[PDB]
């Protein structure tokens, strides 16, 4: 809180983490997109897709 | 080269040579493989193993006679040669096998010896020679339910089922006298040919050919045959191209001029003047192309062949041919047509003045069903040295820029990509 309620220190705090926590965000996308690209997608059969690819 | 019809219909051509120590004589039909149907396809690769079989060519050696037979696609030949000097004894075992006797020929014992051993020759080529199987495979997908499609040496599946009252419908439809040119090449002089035709009175009668439904027609399609237990990979790629008797004849040919041929294991092929060589040679792209113009009767294929180990960068090989195509419509530069003049020169100079009479009977041969008459060579210098750049670049824009292809392939071809991705290579997006 910064003091006893909800108060002027809580909104300009969360105000300061709220432009920051959505650049955690897209650095954590990135960290998504590595793990992706090691193995590639799944195929709605559950089966392997080494046999046939598209570009 | 001399043309002569005589009174009772039949075509004489003679290109007579002094300084030649054999002479050939031939009949010349014009019916090749694009007029059957998919049921008896092979029966002229039958009609030329008859021909070439062990009891007639013993008949020939006896007298000192050699045999030789071609099947294209446009057109058959069946030529004897000897020595200049027994002319006439060639004549009389051409007519004695043609003319009055040919049901000796066609006896069971000698068609089933003769069968076995096409359907050996057919099932050896299917397994074993790869580049000319995959040019095959071009042509069937190229133009696809339509004459031109039908392979040369018949199919395996084709070939079983023939018998002998297949070979003697399809001569008597097309083994005709308005359909036959009579050739002779080398030391032979056209009046003692004509004269010695002539002493044999050779009745001869007036049929007429059947004629095909189906006119031919190029579809932008493509076939894979892949096969990961081979070393390589084989692709074949085309356009359509020229006819024969087109006006853009030899503007077709001096573009493929442009881009040549080339071996990666000869040190002077390596050096040639061609500037797709500064792409492919970085990181050995490939170990062989060549680049082709195909003309036939109705319809014509232009493009490359090539093969190569390196099956991970097979992508960059064809994008980097297809945008050195693209500058034929763009920035094909002045040095490149002069050069390529050149070489065109001393490429069909190569072929109709090689010292093989058998050779010279079937170019003179099958120019004469399609045109009556032949181009000499002194009038195709000059019409090869009046083609501009502006000539090019117009053809091209026409032919090249933004067109359908036909692509087929055989081997370690993972890593050739979609049809569309190789289409659209086929414009810059500059322009
Ligand atoms: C901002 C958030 C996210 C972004 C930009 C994102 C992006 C992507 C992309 C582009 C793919 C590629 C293949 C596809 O579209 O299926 C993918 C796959 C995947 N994502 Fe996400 N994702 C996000 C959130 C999540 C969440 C919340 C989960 C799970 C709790 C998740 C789990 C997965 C999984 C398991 C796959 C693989 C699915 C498959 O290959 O069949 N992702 N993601």
């Amino acid at each position: 809180w910064g003091g006893f309620s909800v108060s002027n220190p809580t909104i300009q705090r969360f105000f300061a983490l709220h432009y920051l926590v959505p650049f955690i965000i897209a650095a954590m996308v990135i960290m998504h997109l590595m793990a992706l690209h090691i193995h590639g997608s799944s195929n709605p059969l559950g089966i392997t897709g080494n046999l046939d690819r598209i570009p | 080269a001399e043309v002569t019809q005589l009174s009772n219909g039949i075509v004489v051509a003679t290109e007579h040579n002094p300084s030649a120590h054999t002479a050939s004589v031939g009949v010349v039909f014009g019916s090749g493989a694009a007029n059957e149907n998919p049921y008896n396809n092979g029966v002229s690769n039958l009609w030329k193993n008859i021909f070439l079989s062990k009891e007639n060519s013993a008949v020939a050696a006896k007298e000192g006679l050699a045999l030789s037979s071609n099947i294209s696609r446009d057109f058959q030949s069946y030529i004897v040669s000897s020595l200049p000097g027994s002319t006439d004894k060639s004549l009389d075992f051409l007519n004695q096998s043609f003319i009055q006797q040919k049901a000796n020929l066609l006896s069971s014992s000698n068609f089933e010896a003769t069968k076995k051993s096409v359907l050996k020759q057919v099932q050896d080529f299917e397994e074993n020679d790869h580049p000319n199987r995959v040019l095959e495979h071009l042509h069937s997908t190229a133009f696809q339910n339509t004459p031109l499609s039908l392979p040369t040496r018949g199919t395996l599946e084709s070939l079983e089922n023939l018998v002998v009252a297949d070979l003697e419908s399809f001569a008597n439809n097309h083994f005709l006298n308005s359909n036959a040119v009579v050739v002779g090449t080398g030391n032979i002089k056209h009046e003692d040919l004509v004269n010695s035709i002539e002493s044999k009175n050779l009745s001869l009668q007036t049929g007429t050919k059947p004629v095909l439904k189906k006119k031919a027609a190029f579809l932008g399609s493509e076939v894979r045959l892949r096969d990961d237990t081979l070393p390589k990979a084989w692709i074949s790629l085309a356009v359509e191209g020229e006819p024969v008797n087109s006006p853009n004849y030899f503007v077709a040919k001096l573009a493929a001029q442009i881009f040549g041929s080339y071996n990666a294991f000869e040190p002077a092929s390596r050096l040639q003047g061609i500037k797709l060589l500064d792409n492919i040679q970085e990181y050995q792209l490939c170990d062989n192309f060549n680049h082709f113009s195909l003309s036939y009767k109705d319809s014509g294929l232009w493009g490359f062949s090539t093969a190569t180990r390196n099956v991970t960068m097979i992508d960059d090989l064809i994008h980097f041919t297809l945008k050195q195509w693209n500058r034929l419509t763009i920035s094909v530069t002045d040095t490149e047509v002069e050069r390529a003049k050149s070489l065109l020169k001393l490429q069909l100079g190569q072929l109709y003045e090689s010292g093989n009479p058998v050779n010279d009977a079937n170019l003179l041969g099958a120019e004469v069903l399609i045109k009556g008459s032949k181009l000499s060579l002194g009038e195709a210098f000059k019409k090869i040295d009046a083609i501009t750049v502006k000539d090019v670049k117009a053809w091209a824009g026409k032919r090249l820029w933004d067109q359908d292809i036909a692509i087929a392939g055989t081997g370690q071809i993972e890593g050739l990509l979609d049809y569309m991705r190789i289409r659209s290579d086929m414009s810059m997006m500059r322009w």
